[PDB]
């Protein structure tokens, strides 16, 4: 899908929550990558978002760094509780005796 | 595979022209078995596939050439004694295109489904001069029907098959030898096979109705199989030949 | 409700019956008043829109009118007589919500951030989508089914609409109309419209050799018949006239009024109509060569009808029906009832217009028999899934096609949508490409008076078309000037004309919404002044430097000036699609070159309302942006400050909504941060346990336990205890 | 050509009188005898294209040069990229390699 | 058409050379490159588009048609056949796309969407017809395929 | 680009203002003229100008077909009736040209006669386009219809006396409905009958070769001196532009153009309501140098107060007595008191603490924030600083205004100490 | 035939030859004047209200500029549509209520168009 | 499917013959290949191709504990009644590593 | 029924309808009024009357 914008938003949000600011994702503009990289390197974090992470299951560090960061996730109205359906014999239609 | 097909473009089959319907519309036209299809393609093999002169000769033989496409000027001259239309054939362009067309062939081309022009009306004066003198037919037609001739005189066929609209010289650049073939955008396979210099034994077509009517039902089945397989391969997806054989 | 309704009332101010003359009903002035509720016994009471939502009633205002009539030849005047109920759009001029403070909004149980602009009928919120249609009174050159390149013109006036076509099926031009039995040659119509000499016809068509060569067959076919005078041609047309010398009069009436209604004839003078059809034939001849076929998807030829024009047409139809019913009742009552003089006040049905408006707004189907218009899906239920959902549905635009065929032409994204409509915002599904959204910075123009435009055009040297023959139309330097499809005249050196018109519009003597464009291919200067056209503001650039400087922006920030001052001082001007087709616009200051006329204000204004929520959208793919807009239209979150008192059939709310950390300027503009529809979570992009194979995600149990993602679903259960005809009630 | 009567302006046709061929109108007794030769050429467009095509130099109007294919790993190739399917999340490739007259065509 | 083909060839040369340069300069253990090598998801073309350079936006197998008079957008000169003025995207997804390039990409995306929307219906109808016609055949025990009759 | 040469004068003549007509033939090129064609008559009407020329054409010329002439003459007229014949002889001899009216008003059109160093203009009374009319064919069709009627009547050699007495078919003069009456009035037949009601006037033709042409050609000139100052045509360009273009008839709704049309007091009030912070020099520049400074000062003293050399709009101006806080709903009097306290704190010290104001005024955070944003900016480690610097020039120039504002601020401070118990 | 210009037109009409020529210029709807004692109102002021004598001057500046000074304002004169059909300027004088005289004054060949210089009127005030 | 909110249907036969025919003819193990061209459709997918690729890389060298854990990660269900059959290590003299 | 409705009965019910409509009454009032009118019109002495009687009956 080539969603580099998601990575840029993650990096900007991480820099913002580190320095207490609100970065802008304005189309054809906004905060550049160099600014958020400098903000990350200033607070002592990695300039690429990837951080040293230890596996919780085995207790051993991972061979590759994990890309952590705050992302603005939104929940949709599509719920499994409202979409779950099961049909017994039940009623039928008057014209054609079908469910 | 119809859902798997993307209906792409730019698939000119290596000639960079002659846009042909391929994909789901092609499969639909094949399975509908319509008598007239969109953009029919006829592949003709040559006896002399190494010579380009023979290729252009047989191309001019099979391709329909109108009178206005070869004549350099057509003028309605009203002399004080009589009025007539003078057509000047461009012999230079004729020998450039290698068309076997002279004043006699042009005169024979006229008087054919053209308001019943009598043979005495058309005459030849020079080597490439044609004089047409129409007469009143009395069926609500007078001498000032000359203009009507000006509307359809250049649009008369002098050489080639009327059903053939466009024929091009395709070339194959195989490392062993570069051979020449004819790609005809027409709907007449029998005429193409009947022309001189065309190897009719290795002539195929895209229209299944023409193949059925000309070379039998088994040739039509084979053409359907080959065309469906080619259309399927064009999209990169493969189908077992047994399915298309059962369909045909 | 302030101007158009008064014009509609003035158009039907007097209504009278044929029987019993000297009797009439004269309307004086109509008022709409403030929204009220008829709950109280014969008493009106101010009602808030939220109360109308709760009580499942309509939010309308009583339309009254003052009149004068004759009962027994004694003129009786009425100063206040209610005649209907018009539903009041929220946040309008007469709405109770306008001119209110957020505290007063809280006192009325209404959200201050609510966009409004939607009607409330029977408790449901209906929104009238912006309708899109083709521009009227315009020649369209297009290919037919058999490949024949013909022309069409749909002449639509305030009364009748007629689409007449012209074809070249047999090398000659035949004119086809719905009022003719068989298509007739164009030369016969030329001879019937006053001009009888064939030389003048040929000069009007064109003096080019190919033009005469193409028009030859038509002249020959005309000379074949014995049609050489106006009387013979009119007799032939009348013989070809369908049933609805008498035939000659009917043919002349159809040629003068029915055919080309938009082209006006002073007194049976078809000179303008002759020039119009000659220009049409010339365009067809020029299009018969190089395939310069006009496209339907070009938005410069599109018109947007808002709710105002639709409501005006509906009110006009309802008022005409009411007047017809009143005249019928008068004719039935007055001549035989009694010496008791009949008066209209005893039969002024007040529920007719009210029920008509209520049904047309609720059901959404509009059937106008006076205009033969049968539309469906005009009004839609406002989606209250979230604030973004309603804010985006409020600026929706539907297509005229309405899924009649998968053409893929109008469904495609045309370059004409630049700055006008959002390119990425479109519903994913069967309605992809037919339902669109407006841009962030856009405006729809209204109708003008068109008087000073004609005056300035006449004073700018435009010679009258009646003064010269059609031969001047064939000159390469003579350019035709039009006006809303009507031939305004001819001109030479159109550059000076266009420059002077633009300078006069910038000065303020001409309305800033009047558009002017030039087509060098057809050599036509179009002057558009009708409503529904899309315009966009642009900074004027003169000699490689924009007119707007840092000092002007500092004054704007400090409050010395506003946008209207920028409009008046020739700094920012509105450009139409047809006008921007000829102008040169620069995206940025560094892109400004010598051949630049305007400057783009802001590029991110290209996106719409929903697409503005996308952080860094220029780094993502277009289907991703489309899916994001589609899901944001269905995103869960807070609706407004009055979401607790609001009782809807289905509502989704978030427990702990949080504003995004990466917010676009559009978010601050639409105040989305005050009503967020999501939460910021510490996401780690990695593969874990293989439970996120295809698009899935793994959630933390402790996070969900501590309140992350907690949601609330509010449903409504309504019951009614109504009294029947008999004296019994539900208990 | 198209001629018109100076008197009424209608189209002139060519007929034969009692002495010579003449132009005349059908709505007025105006006539005009032909003295010298009159001609109207049109100069129809001639076929200029030789209709020769398919050259290897003209066919190799593509970017693909010195790449590696999973069929015959020859340098000269011919790549085509397609993005016209939303159901297929990835893109679509079509590679041809006819350096040694192989003529491959795959996805 | 010759000029169009030459310009498309030059743009494709730029695209493929930038992609080769990006693939050569990228180091191993790179997650996009790793997922492209194993073929699980993505390819080298997507990597080159998102890192080095986006390719030429092709509508119906051709450059962006002139929506306005003799030009695609009013921001370019009339009768201008420059690459950036006809659909070329010089910048990549990482550096950010210009408004014109973003508009052309959205045009291509909407074209693909409507193409798939029409294709789905057409293939559904074709499949319905084919199954309704071919549902009668069956393989018998004598190795001969016979119809219902 | 100076007018180096060709300084031609323009004269006006009113001799042939009502007798000058423009005749143009759209079907006759300028090469061939009607000078040699002998004309016969011209029918014309004073009102509703529509001239019909009747000219004579030769016959012995080789460009005329005598057989077709005899045919068309026998078709249009009878055998030897000759009572009402479109042609005197048995050949087509007379030709009819009909005029069509281009436009109703021709005042903007004028004929220009150019002589050495002068150009004389003459108004046109009307412009008509002359085209060859086909009216003999209508009479020929009427003659054919009456001949067909005669042939139908003559089916028998001897026609008995028909008892076709005209029964009295007098139809009712029914009262026509207004719609049908308007349709009849707008009908083409009614207009044609109304045009025909006007009697015709016959005129003779005088060609260009006639001496009368050159005799009357001199009437386009006017006797006058070379240089004469015209009494009229002396209006300024602004008056001309007004003539050729006659008119049709948040708080920042009114633009600057609409503002300048308002009285000075209203202008100052609206500017102080919009900006709320501005110096005296900026106000003088915005209002214009043509306005006296004393009037502007007296106007601004009524709606503004002096704070650190700058002018700040009064509290009651922004918040009317019927308004309220949009954030808290408190009455406007409390907002005015809080804003006066903020302005007093700013006059006492340039730095103002938001927490101290919120504690003293007992107001919410949003009201204090709105009060401070109107006249202050946030400075880190310093609090809120006045947006404009100390303007000592206006203070030194107007000491009496400074003293009056000082005593007004003293009274305001007394009121604030009485209310908030400072 | 190349498209001529008004400056060169007047130059060849006066310098190259001395024969008089009949022109047909189109004046604007309202002239920059007031009807003198015509019983009014800011109505249209045409040539029918003005008197005889010198009413304006015709200036020919450099680079092909052709202006008409009709007082305080200056209009510009350009070439109109080049008509090729016959245009006969005649004088129809109805001296008597029963018989009148039609006097062929001359032929019209060129057409001029006079337009207000709106740019100067705008930059002036 | 792509697990993006798509709904799927689940039917339960009410006849033993129908159940047996469904299990035999429409068995998942018996329809691993499509009848179009015989290509197998039920195979590895994303996060399985990349995982197996990174596992079979030449850089991979696992000790006894990690290799035993990765092997036992599949010993569930019917694989609980079979021997592990730990393969011999490749390198053993410097360090005992399983590739 | 509803077909044996005299022209006078139709006029009376239409009068009831327009009378309850000009007062802007809910449809329940119209239903109750037309029901009462149809119930009162069952008498022989009521159906055989003048237009004044039917109009005042509609009013009542
Ligand atoms: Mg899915
Ligand atoms: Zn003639
Ligand atoms: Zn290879």
């Amino acid at each position: 899908r080539m969603t580099v914008g998601k990575l840029i938003e993650l990096l900007a949000g991480k820099a913002g929550v580190l320095d207490g600011r609100f970065h802008y994702g304005t189309a054809f503009g906004g905060s550049k990558v160099k600014d958020v990289c400098e903000d990350l390197v200033r607070h002592g974090y990695n300039y690429l978002g990837k951080d040293y992470v230890t596996s919780g299951i085995t207790g051993e560090p991972l061979e590759a760094y994990i890309y952590f960061g705050p992302v603005y996730y939104q929940k949709l109205k599509h719920m499994v509780l409202d979409k779950m359906h099961a049909r017994a014999r039940g009623p039928r239609a008057v014209l054609t005796r079908q469910p | 595979p119809g859902t798997q097909m993307t209906l792409k473009t730019f698939h000119f089959a290596g000639v960079a022209s002659m846009n042909i319907t391929l994909g789901v519309p092609r499969i639909k036209e094949i399975i509908n078995a319509s008598k007239a299809i969109s953009t029919p393609i006829i592949t003709a093999q040559l006896d002399k596939d190494d010579d380009a002169d023979y290729a252009r000769l047989v191309k001019g033989r099979i391709e329909k050439t109108l009178l206005g496409e070869i004549s350099e000027y057509i003028e309605e001259v009203f002399l004080p004694d009589d009025c007539f239309i003078l057509v000047k054939l461009s012999l230079e362009r004729i020998r450039l295109l290698r068309l076997e067309v002279n004043a006699e062939t042009v005169r024979y081309s006229i008087c054919t489904s053209k308001l019943r022009v009598k043979p005495g009306d058309v005459a030849v004066h020079g080597e490439a001069v044609v004089c047409v003198t129409p007469r009143e037919n009395s069926k609500s037609s007078m001498y000032y029907v000359l203009q009507f001739l000006k509307e359809d005189l250049p649009k008369v066929v002098v050489q080639g098959i009327p059903e053939v609209s466009r024929a091009v010289i395709h070339i194959d650049e195989q490392s062993g030898k570069e051979k020449y073939k004819l790609l005809v955008e027409g709907d007449n396979l029998r005429a193409v096979m009947a022309t001189h210099g065309v190897k009719g034994t290795r002539t195929t077509s895209n229209n299944t109705y023409e193949v059925e009517k000309t070379l039998g039902i088994e040739a039509a089945r084979t053409t359907i199989i080959n065309e469906i397989q080619y259309t399927m391969v064009n999209h990169g997806m493969s189908i077992d030949r047994r399915h298309v054989m059962l369909l045909s | 409700i302030n101007v158009e309704i008064k014009k509609i009332m003035k158009a039907n101010e007097k209504v009278t019956s044929d029987a019993d003359p000297m009797w009439y009903l004269k309307y004086l002035n109509i008022y709409v008043g403030l929204p009220d509720v008829e709950e109280s016994f014969n008493v009106t009471r101010p009602v808030s829109p939220h109360e109308c939502r709760l009580r499942d009633m309509t939010y309308s205002a009583p339309i009254t009118v003052d009149i004068e009539y004759t009962r027994g030849s004694q003129r009786i005047i009425r100063n206040a007589l209610p005649i209907g109920r018009m539903p009041i759009m929220l946040r309008s001029s007469n709405c109770v919500l306008t001119g209110k403070t957020p505290a007063e909004f809280a006192k009325l149980n209404e959200c201050p951030l609510d966009p409004g602009g939607y009607f409330i009928v029977k408790g449901v919120e209906k929104v009238i989508l912006i309708q899109e249609q083709l521009s009227k009174n315009r020649i369209i050159v297009e290919a037919d089914r058999k490949g024949a390149v013909g022309a069409s013109v749909t002449s639509s006036t305030h009364e009748k609409k007629s689409r007449t076509n012209m074809a070249v099926k047999q090398g000659r031009f035949y004119l086809r109309h719905n009022t003719l039995s068989e298509d007739i040659p164009i030369v016969i119509i030329f001879k019937a419209m006053g001009v009888e000499s064939d030389q003048e016809i040929v000069q009007m068509i064109g003096t080019e050799e190919h033009v005469m060569a193409a028009f030859g067959p038509s002249l020959e076919e005309c000379q074949k018949a014995q049609i050489f005078t106006q009387m013979q041609a009119l007799k032939y047309i009348g013989n070809k006239v369908r049933r609805q010398k008498t035939k000659i009069e009917e043919a002349r009436e159809l040629l003068a009024s029915t055919i080309l209604t938009h082209v006006p004839v002073k007194e049976f003078n078809f000179r303008a109509k002759c020039i119009y059809t000659a220009v049409m034939v010339r365009r067809v001849i020029l299009a018969q060569g190089d395939n310069k076929v006009d496209d339907r998807d070009y938005y410069g030829n599109k018109r947007l009808e808002l709710a105002g024009q639709l409501l005006s047409l509906l009110f006009e139809d309802l008022f005409k029906k009411f007047n017809s019913e009143m005249k019928k009742i008068a004719d039935q009552v007055i001549p035989k009832q009694r010496a008791a003089q009949f008066d209209v006040v005893k039969h002024m049905r007040q529920d007719q217009i009210t029920n008509g408006m209520v049904n047309a707004i609720s059901t959404g189907n509009w059937s106008l028999k006076r205009f033969k218009m049968d539309r469906q899906g005009v009004t839609q239920v406002l989606s209250r899934l979230s604030y973004i959902s309603a804010l985006g549905m409020m600026t929706r635009i539907s297509s005229q096609f309405e899924k009649t065929r998968k053409v893929s032409g109008p469904r495609s994204l045309q370059p004409s949508q630049w700055g006008m409509l959002c390119p990425s915002d479109t519903p994913e599904g069967e309605a992809c490409g037919l339902v669109k959204n407006l841009a962030l910075m856009t405006h729809i123009t209204t109708d003008m008076e068109d008087g000073p435009i004609v005056k300035l055009a006449s004073n700018l040297g435009v010679e009258d078309v009646n003064l010269l023959c059609g031969e001047e139309l064939s000159y390469p330097n003579v350019f035709l000037v039009f006006l809303n499809g009507n031939i305004l005249g001819v001109i030479r050196d159109h550059k000076k004309l266009v420059n002077t018109f633009r300078l006069m519009r910038r000065a303020g003597y001409i309305n800033e919404f009047v558009s002017i464009s030039t087509n060098l291919t057809d050599r036509c200067v179009y002057i558009s002044s009708d409503g529904g056209r899309l315009c966009r503001p642009y900074i004027i650039v003169k000699k490689q430097k924009p007119a707007v400087t840092n000092k002007h922006m500092e004054e704007l920030a400090q409050g010395y000036r506003n946008f209207e001052d920028f409009l008046h001082e020739s700094l920012v001007e509105y450009l139409d699609v047809n006008e921007e087709n000829d102008c040169n616009i620069a995206l940025y200051e560094h892109t400004i070159n010598k051949d630049t006329t305007h400057l783009e204000i802001e590029p991110f204004t290209l996106l719409g309302v929903c697409a503005g929520l996308i952080p860094y959208p220029h780094h993502n793919q277009s289907p991703r942006n489309t899916y994001q807009c589609a899901m944001g239209k269905q995103a869960m979150g807070t609706i407004g400050y009055n979401q607790r008192n609001r009782i809807d059939t289905l509502m989704y709310l978030l427990a702990y909504p949080q504003k995004p950390m990466v917010k676009t300027k559009t978010i601050e503009l639409i105040e989305f941060e005050k009503l967020p529809a999501g939460q910021n979570a510490t996401v780690a992009v990695m593969s874990y346990s293989g439970y996120d194979i295809e698009d899935a995600l793994v959630l933390n149990k402790a996070s969900l336990d501590r309140g992350f993602g907690r949601c609330l679903v509010y449903k409504n259960a309504k019951c009614t205890l109504k009294r029947y005809t008999n004296q019994t009630f539900d208990k | 050509m198209l001629l018109f009567c100076p008197g009424c302006g209608n189209g002139l046709i060519v007929e034969e009188g009692q002495r010579c061929h003449r132009f005349a109108c059908n709505t007025c007794p105006y006539v005009h005898n032909i003295t010298r030769k009159v001609t109207n050429r049109k100069y129809p467009k001639l076929k200029e294209v030789d209709d020769v095509l398919g050259g290897a130099a003209a066919w190799e109007n593509v970017d693909s040069t010195a790449e590696s294919c999973p069929k015959c790993e020859h340098p000269r190739a011919y790549f085509m990229q397609l993005q016209t399917r939303s159901a297929d999340e990835p893109m679509t490739t079509f590679y041809k390699c006819c350096n040694a007259q192989c003529g491959h065509r795959w996805r | 058409e010759t000029l169009e083909a030459l310009i498309l060839k030059e743009l494709s040369v730029i695209r493929d050379h930038a992609g080769s340069a990006c693939l050569r300069e990228l180091d191993k253990s790179n997650s996009p490159l790793t997922m492209a090598l194993c073929g699980s998801k993505g390819s080298f073309i997507n990597i080159s588009q998102m890192i080095a350079c986006v390719g030429q936006q092709a509508i119906s197998g051709s450059r962006v048609p002139d929506g306005f008079e003799n030009r695609s957008l009013p921001h370019f000169e009339k009768h201008s056949k420059l690459p950036a003025a006809k659909g070329f995207v010089a910048n990549s997804f990482y550096s950010g796309l210009t408004p014109t390039e973003f508009f052309f990409h959205t045009m291509a995306g909407r074209e693909g969407l409507v193409d798939t929307a029409v294709k789905t219906a057409e293939t559904g109808y074709m499949q319905r017809r084919l199954v309704k016609s071919l549902e009668d055949l069956c393989s018998q025990y004598d190795l001969t395929v016979r119809s219902s009759t | 680009d100076d007018p180096v040469v060709q300084e031609i004068d323009v004269y006006l003549a009113k001799s042939l203002a009502e007798k000058l007509y423009l005749f143009q033939y759209p079907v006759r090129p300028a090469s061939m003229t009607y000078d040699d064609i002998p004309h016969l008559s011209a029918k014309i009407k004073p009102k509703q100008q529509k001239v019909e020329l009747e000219m004579a054409i030769d016959t012995l010329n080789p460009n005329y077909c005598r057989s077709k002439g005899e045919q068309i003459a026998l078709n249009v007229d009878g055998a030897c009736a000759d009572e009402t014949s479109t042609y005197s002889s048995k050949l087509m001899d007379k030709q009819t040209f009909c005029s069509s009216q281009t436009t109703s008003n021709t005042s903007r059109y004028a004929a220009a006669l150019y002589r050495q160093g002068e150009l004389h203009l003459t108004p046109l009374h009307g412009i008509l386009q002359l085209r060859p009319s086909f009216s003999y064919l209508d009479k020929a069709d009427a003659k054919h219809r009456e001949r067909e009627a005669a042939n139908e009547a003559g089916d028998s050699s001897q026609d008995e006396a028909e008892d076709d007495v005209k029964q009295i078919t007098v139809r009712f003069s029914r009262p026509e409905s207004e719609q049908a009456r308007q349709r009849r009035v707008q009908s083409y037949e009614f207009l044609q009958k109304k045009h025909a009601e006007e009697p015709w006037v016959h005129l003779h033709y005088y060609g260009l070769r006639d001496s009368r042409s050159e005799h009357e050609r001199q009437y386009l000139l006017c006797p006058g001196s070379s240089g004469v100052e015209n009494t009229e045509l002396v209006k300024s360009p602004s008056e001309y532009l007004m003539m050729l273009m006659p008119p049709s008839q948040p708080s920042n709704v009114l633009s600057m153009a609409q503002l300048r049309t308002l009285p000075l007091a209203d202008q100052i009030k609206i500017l102080m309501k919009n900006v709320k912070v501005m110096p005296f020099a900026n106000l003088m520049s915005l209002l214009g140098p043509s306005i006296d400074s004393v009037a502007v000062l007296r106007g601004i003293q009524k709606v503004a107060m002096l704070v650190q050399g700058n002018w700040v709009v009064k509290s009651d101006i922004l918040y009317p007595k019927d308004s309220s806080s949009p954030h808290s709903g408190v009455p406007a009097e409390v907002l005015c008191r809080g804003r006066d306290f903020v302005m007093w704190k700013f006059t006492q010290s340039r730095w103002v603490v938001r927490k101290e104001v919120a504690t003293v005024t007992k107001l919410c955070a949003e009201d204090v924030k709105d009060f401070l944003e109107h006249m202050a900016v946030v400075r880190i480690n310093k609090g809120w600083e006045f947006i404009l610097p100390y303007d000592g020039e206006f203070i030194k120039k107007h000491p009496d205004v400074v003293q009056r504002q000082h005593m007004l601020w003293t009274g305001i401070q007394a009121k604030l100490e009485k209310v908030y118990n400072l | 035939l190349p498209k001529d210009v008004s400056v060169a037109e007047l130059l060849r009409e006066l310098s190259l030859t001395k024969e008089e020529e009949l022109l047909f210029l189109q004046l604007p709807d309202t002239l920059p004047g007031q009807p003198p004692t015509q019983d009014i109102a800011e109505n249209a002021c045409t040539l029918a209200d003005l008197t005889e004598g010198q009413v304006g001057k015709l200036l020919i500046r450099k680079s092909g500029r052709v202006q008409l000074l009709l007082g305080k304002v200056t209009l510009d004169v350009t070439m109109g549509t080049a008509c090729s059909f016959l245009q006969e300027l005649v004088s129809v004088g109805l001296g008597d209520s029963r018989t009148g005289e039609m006097t062929v004054l001359g032929h019209v060949k060129h057409k001029l168009v006079c337009s207000p210089d709106f740019e100067s009127l705008l930059d002036h005030k | 499917a792509d697990f993006d909110g798509d709904e799927m249907n689940l039917h339960l036969p009410q006849t033993e013959e129908a159940k047996a025919e469904a299990l035999v003819l429409m068995g998942t193990k018996a329809n691993l290949v499509t009848p179009r061209n015989g290509e197998p459709l039920i195979a590895a997918i994303q996060d399985f191709l990349t995982g197996a690729y990174l596992l079979t890389l030449k850089d991979t060298f696992f000790d006894r504990a990690k290799a035993c854990q990765i092997i036992a990660s599949i010993l569930v269900g019917k694989d609980e009644k079979i021997k592990v059959r730990l393969p011999p290590p490749t390198i053993l003299k410097p360090v005992t590593l399983w590739t | 029924e509803n077909e044996q409705v005299s022209r006078s009965q139709q006029r009376g019910l239409r009068r009831v309808r327009d009378l309850c409509r000009v007062l802007q009454l809910p449809p329940t009032f119209e239903d109750t009024a037309v029901a009462y009118y149809q119930q009162a019109y069952r008498h022989s002495g009521i159906r055989a009357a003048r237009l004044q009687k039917k109009e005042v009956l509609v009013g009542c």
